[PDB]
C-alpha cells in the first residue's frame, strides 16, 4: 500500500524489426505521482537507460539509440506502464527493468535518478 | 547588543523645511540623448515639506542633547538626505513591528564594511551604536554594537568588502551631503544614492541633482515603518563626565515621503538628467 | 518581374510607368545571444569537496542564496551512486531560477537509502528525516566507506532509533533525553523501558553496502514572492558577431545589426532607447563597449518598364537599399534562370532613391519619361 512494488512481464523472443510490448505493473502507493523509467541490462553488463515517462503523462523521453523506435505510455487507473518496441534491433537482447521514482514531469535518464528497481523481464531479438 | 535606555532627551517641536527641487531618481536606466521624457512614478514634489532632524550637543547651559531616532512610517517610499562631516549617521532600520515576530531589514556601516541584513531582529526600544574616543593608543574607533538584542530565523545577509573610513570629529561647516531614495514597489527593494560636497551649516543649496540607482535588493517584506541609526561619542571616556551620557557630533538629516507624480525629465546628450519639471506644482 | 507586375495589375498587358510590386527584407542569419561575464559560483565545493559531514539525526543545514549556482559539476563527475531530482531538472540545473536553497548534509546507511525518499516510511524517514508530499529539490547520495568508516568501526555517527511521533517534512529532532517506551518514568536512569533514542552505526570498511556509510546532500529549492538570487546563464552564452541577425540581449529579442557606436554612456550600463521609445543601442555585457541597433534592409521592389508593346525587357528598383545588399534581398530561392539577371550582374546604378538594376546610366539629359525620383528618370529610348 505504501511500497511501490514493480513487476515486469511480456519479455520474450521476437523477430528483429518487428513489434513487441512490455508491461510493468506497479502496486502500492499512488502510481500517478511516480515518474516511470525503463532501463536495459545485458547479461553480465551494466544498466543502460532506455526510456522515461512522466508522472502526469505529459512528455516521453528516450536514449540515443532507442528514440523513435520505442514508445512509452502509462495508465494511472490501471497503475501500469506499457513500453512498445517497434523496429527492434538485434542489440536489444537483454533484461529490461522498470523503475518508479517519485519525480516531476521533466527529463529523467540517469539510473542514479531513480530509486526503485523491478525484477526485470528478458527480451531476445534475433 | 545589550539594550540601553538612552536618557537626557530635551524634546523639541517638529520642524518642517522646504525641499526646493532636490531629489530625482532615474525610474529606469535607458539612455536618452537630448530629449524630454514624461514619466509617472513615485517622486518627491518640488518645494515639499521635509521633516528636519538634528544631531548636536551644546556644552554650556542650553542642554540640547538631541538624539533623533523616530519610528516615522515608511509609506510608499522614503527620501533621506543627510548633511554631515564625520558620518555621524551610520545606518537605517526598516520593518513592520520591529520585533522577532516579523522579518526586518537593517543596513549599517560597521566602520569597516557595509552590512545589509533581513532577519527577525529583536530591536531594542532605542537602537543605538557607540563610538569610543579611545585616548589610550591614539584613535577614534567604534566600540558598541547595540542595535538589536538577538536575531532568529534570518532570511538575507550581505557584507561588503573591508574599508577604512575617517571617524575623527571634524569641525566647521558641513562638507558632505548624501541623498538616498528607498522604495519597495512590487517587492523590489530599490535604493538610489548620491553624494555631494558642500560648504554650509543649514539651508541646503538651491540646485538640481539626479539620484543614481545604487542597488535593487531582493526583499519581499512589507515595510511600513523605518528608523535611523545614529552614532554618539561617549562622554565619561572624554569628559564630558556624564554617565549615562552621550554627545552628538554636528549633523542633520531631512526625511520626506514620495507621492505618485508625473515628472518631465530633460536627458542631455550625455544621458544625464539635467533638469526636471513637476507636473502639478503650478 | 514583368509577369509579377502583370499579376499585381490583374492584366495581361501593361503600359509605360513604374509600379510598386512587392517588399523585401533580410532575415536574421542564424541567431545571437549575449549575457554578462558570470562571476564566482556558489560554495558547492564545501558541500561535495569537503572532508567531514554530519549525522543523519543531526543533519547540518546550510542556507544557499545571494550567489550564482553552477550545478554542472553535480552530474559532470559521475562518482555519486544516487542523484535524483524531483520538481527540478537533474541535468539542466543551469536553466532554472529559485529564490533560496537549503542544503541538508548528513550520512546514512546503504539500506536506509530506500528509506530516504519523498513521502517515504522508515526508520530514517520517520525519526531522523522526512520530505513533504510536494518536495521540490534534489537528493545526491554517494558511498563514503573509505571517508567515513574506521577499521574498528566509526561509531561517531548516530541515528534516532526511537521517537514517539514521525518527523514532519523538513524537521530535525536533536533531543538526547532517554526515550521511554513504557509507563515507568526514567528519572534520569537508562534501562528497562528507558533507552537512548540515538544508536550508533557500525560503519566499517569490511561491512556490506547496506551497512556502509553513504554521504547524502538534499538541496531543497524555494521560489517565494521575492526576486530570485540564482538566475542567468550558469555556464556560458557568448561567441557573437556583428551582422543582420536576431539577438537576445538580457531579455530583449530583437532583429537588427549590432555595429559599433562611438557614444559615451553612463558608468552603470544597461539598455538604451530613443525619442520614439524604440531601442537603438544595447550594451555589451562582457566588454564595456556600446553597440547600435538598426533595421536590416526594409525597402520595396518596383518594376520599371514601358508598355508590353514595342518592348518586353524590364528593370528593377529597390528602394532605400545599398546596391551591395541587393543580391541577398529575398533571393537564392526564386527562379534562378530569370531572376538573377535583374538582381545582380552589370547595369547597377546607385541613385538617391536606391538601387536600379537593368538600366544603363547615361550622362545625357532628356525629358522625364518614367520618374525614378530625385531628378532621375528612366527611358527606353536608345
Ligand atoms: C570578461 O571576461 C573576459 C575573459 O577573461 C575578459 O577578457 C580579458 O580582458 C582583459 C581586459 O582587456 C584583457 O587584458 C585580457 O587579455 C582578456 N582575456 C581574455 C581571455 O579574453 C574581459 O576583460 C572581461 N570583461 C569584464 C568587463 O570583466
Ligand atoms: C530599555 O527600554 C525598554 C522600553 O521600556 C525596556 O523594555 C527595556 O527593558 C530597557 N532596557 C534597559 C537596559 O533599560
Ligand atoms: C510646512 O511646515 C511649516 C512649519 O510647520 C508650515 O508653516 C507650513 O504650512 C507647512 N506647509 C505644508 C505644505 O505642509
Ligand atoms: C560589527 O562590529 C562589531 C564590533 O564589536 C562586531 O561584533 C560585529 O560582528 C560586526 N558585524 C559584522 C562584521 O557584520
Ligand atoms: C589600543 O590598541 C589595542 C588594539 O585593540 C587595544 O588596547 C585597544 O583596542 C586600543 N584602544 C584602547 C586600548 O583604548
Ligand atoms: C521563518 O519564519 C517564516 C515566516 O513566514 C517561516 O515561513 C519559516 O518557516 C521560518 N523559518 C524557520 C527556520 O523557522
Ligand atoms: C504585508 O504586506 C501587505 C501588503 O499587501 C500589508 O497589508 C501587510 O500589512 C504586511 N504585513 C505586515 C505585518 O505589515
Ligand atoms: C558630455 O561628455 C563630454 C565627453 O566626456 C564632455 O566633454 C562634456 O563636457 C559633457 N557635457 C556636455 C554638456 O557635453
Ligand atoms: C572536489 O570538488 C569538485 C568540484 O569541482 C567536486 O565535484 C568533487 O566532488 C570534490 N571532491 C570529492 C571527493 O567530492
Ligand atoms: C506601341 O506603342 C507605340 C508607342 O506609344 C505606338 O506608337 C504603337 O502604335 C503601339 N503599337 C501597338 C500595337 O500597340
Ligand atoms: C554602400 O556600401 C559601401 C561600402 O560597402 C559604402 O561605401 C556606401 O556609402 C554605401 N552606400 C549607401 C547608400 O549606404
Ligand atoms: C559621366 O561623366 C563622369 C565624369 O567624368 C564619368 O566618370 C563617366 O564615365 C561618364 N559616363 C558616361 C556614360 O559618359
Amino acid at each position: 500500500n505504501s511500497q511501490v512494488q514493480l513487476v515486469e512481464s511480456g519479455g520474450g523472443l521476437v523477430q528483429t524489426g518487428g513489434s513487441l510490448r512490455l508491461s510493468c505493473a506497479a502496486s502500492g502507493r499512488t502510481f500517478s505521482n511516480y515518474v516511470m523509467g525503463w532501463f536495459r541490462q545485458a547479461p553480465g553488463k551494466e544498466r543502460e537507460f532506455v526510456s522515461s515517462i512522466e508522472w502526469n503523462s505529459e512528455n516521453t523521453f528516450y536514449a540515443n539509440s532507442v528514440k523513435g523506435r520505442f514508445t512509452i505510455s502509462r495508465d494511472n487507473a490501471k497503475n501500469t506502464v506499457y513500453l512498445q518496441m517497434n523496429s527492434l534491433k538485434a542489440e536489444d537482447t537483454a533484461v529490461y527493468y522498470c523503475a518508479a521514482d517519485r519525480g516531476s514531469s521533466y527529463y529523467y535518464t540517469r539510473a542514479s535518478e531513480y530509486t526503485y528497481w523491478g525484477q526485470g523481464t528478458q527480451v531476445t531479438v534475433s | 547588543s545589550q539594550c540601553v535606555n538612552l536618557t537626557t532627551r530635551t524634546q523639541l517641536p517638529p520642524a518642517y523645511t522646504n525641499s526646493f527641487t532636490r531629489g530625482v531618481y532615474y525610474p529606469d536606466k535607458v539612455f536618452r540623448s537630448s530629449v524630454l521624457h514624461s514619466t509617472q512614478d513615485l517622486f518627491l514634489p518640488f518645494f515639499s515639506n521635509v521633516t528636519w532632524f538634528h544631531a548636536i550637543h551644546v556644552s554650556g547651559t542650553n542642554g540640547t542633547k538631541r538624539f533623533d531616532n523616530p519610528v516615522l512610517p515608511f509609506n510608499d517610499g522614503v527620501y533621506f538626505a543627510s548633511t554631515e562631516k564625520s558620518n555621524i549617521i551610520r545606518g537605517w532600520i526598516f520593518g513592520t513591528t520591529l520585533d522577532s515576530k516579523t522579518q526586518s531589514l537593517l543596513i549599517v556601516n560597521n566602520a569597516t564594511n557595509v552590512v545589509i541584513k533581513v532577519c527577525e531582529f529583536q530591536f531594542c526600544n532605542d537602537p543605538f551604536l557607540g563610538v569610543y574616543y579611545h585616548k589610550n593608543n591614539k584613535s577614534w574607533m567604534e566600540s558598541e554594537f547595540r542595535v538589536y538584542s538577538s536575531a532568529n530565523n534570518c532570511t538575507f545577509e550581505y557584507v561588503s568588502q573591508p574599508f577604512l573610513m575617517d571617524l575623527e570629529g571634524k569641525q566647521g561647516n558641513f562638507k558632505n551631503l548624501r541623498e538616498f531614495v528607498f522604495k519597495n514597489i512590487d517587492g523590489y527593494f530599490k535604493i538610489y544614492s548620491k553624494h555631494t560636497p558642500i560648504n554650509l551649516v543649514r539651508d541646503l543649496p538651491q540646485g538640481f541633482s539626479a539620484l543614481e540607482p545604487l542597488v535593487d535588493l531582493p526583499i519581499g517584506i512589507n515595510i511600513t515603518r523605518f528608523q535611523t541609526l545614529l552614532a554618539l561619542h561617549r562622554s565619561y571616556l572624554t569628559p564630558g563626565d556624564s554617565s549615562s551620557g552621550w554627545t552628538a557630533g554636528a549633523a542633520a538629516y531631512y526625511v520626506g515621503y514620495l507621492q505618485p507624480r508625473t515628472f518631465l525629465l530633460k536627458y542631455n546628450e550625455n544621458g544625464t538628467i539635467t533638469d526636471a519639471v513637476d507636473c502639478a506644482l503650478d | 518581374p514583368l509577369s509579377e507586375t502583370k499579376c499585381t495589375l490583374k492584366s495581361f498587358t501593361v503600359e509605360k510607368g513604374i509600379y510598386q510590386t512587392s517588399n523585401f527584407r533580410v532575415q536574421p542569419t542564424e541567431s545571437i545571444v549575449r549575457f554578462p561575464n558570470i562571476t564566482n559560483l556558489c560554495p558547492f565545493g564545501e558541500v561535495f569537496n569537503a572532508t567531514r559531514f554530519a549525522s543523519v539525526y543531526a543533519w547540518n543545514r546550510k542556507r544557499i542564496s545571494n550567489c550564482v549556482a553552477d550545478y554542472s559539476v553535480l552530474y559532470n563527475s559521475a562518482s555519486f551512486s544516487t542523484f535524483k531530482c524531483y520538481g527540478v531538472s537533474p541535468t539542466k540545473l543551469n536553466d532554472l531560477c529559485f529564490t533560496n536553497v537549503y542544503a541538508d548534509s548528513f550520512v546514512i546507511r546503504g539500506d536506509e537509502v530506500r528509506q530516504i525518499a519523498p513521502g517515504q516510511t522508515g526508520k530514517i524517514a520517520d525519526y531522523n528525516y522526512k520530505l513533504p508530499d510536494d518536495f521540490t529539490g534534489c537528493v545526491i547520495a554517494w558511498n563514503s566507506n573509505n571517508l567515513d568508516s574506521k577499521v574498528g568501526g566509526n561509531y561517531n555517527y548516530l541515528y534516532r532509533l526511537f521517537r514517539k511521533s514521525n518527523l514532519k517534512p523538513f524537521e530535525r529532532d536533536i533531543s538526547t533525553e532517554i526515550y521511554q517506551a513504557g509507563s515507568t518514568p526514567c528519572n534520569g536512569v537508562e534501562g528497562f523501558n528507558c533507552y537512548f533514542p540515538l544508536q550508533s552505526y557500525g560503519f566499517q570498511p569490511t561491512n556490506g553496502v547496506g551497512y556502509q556509510p553513504y554521504r547524502v546532500v538534499v538541496l531543497s529549492f524555494e521560489l517565494l514572492h521575492a526576486p530570485a538570487t540564482v538566475c542567468g546563464p550558469k555556464k556560458s552564452t557568448n561567441l557573437v558577431k556583428n551582422k543582420c541577425v536576431n539577438f537576445n540581449f538580457n531579455g530583449l529579442t530583437g532583429t537588427g545589426v549590432l555595429t559599433e557606436s562611438n557614444k559615451k554612456f553612463l558608468p552603470f550600463q544597461q539598455f538604451g532607447r530613443d525619442i520614439a521609445d524604440t531601442t537603438d543601442a544595447v550594451r555589451d555585457p562582457q566588454t564595456l563597449e556600446i553597440l547600435d541597433i538598426t533595421p536590416c534592409s526594409f525597402g520595396g521592389v518596383s518594376v520599371i518598364t514601358p508598355g508590353t508593346n514595342t518592348s518586353n525587357q524590364v528593370a528593377v528598383l529597390y528602394q532605400d537599399v545599398n546596391c551591395t545588399e541587393v543580391p541577398v534581398a529575398i533571393h537564392a530561392d526564386q527562379l534562378t534562370p530569370t531572376w538573377r539577371v535583374y538582381s545582380t550582374g552589370s547595369n547597377v546604378f546607385q541613385t538617391r532613391a536606391g538601387c536600379l538594376i537593368g538600366a544603363e546610366h547615361v550622362n545625357n539629359s532628356y525629358e522625364c519619361d518614367i520618374p525614378i525620383g530625385a531628378g532621375i528618370c528612366a527611358s527606353y529610348q536608345t
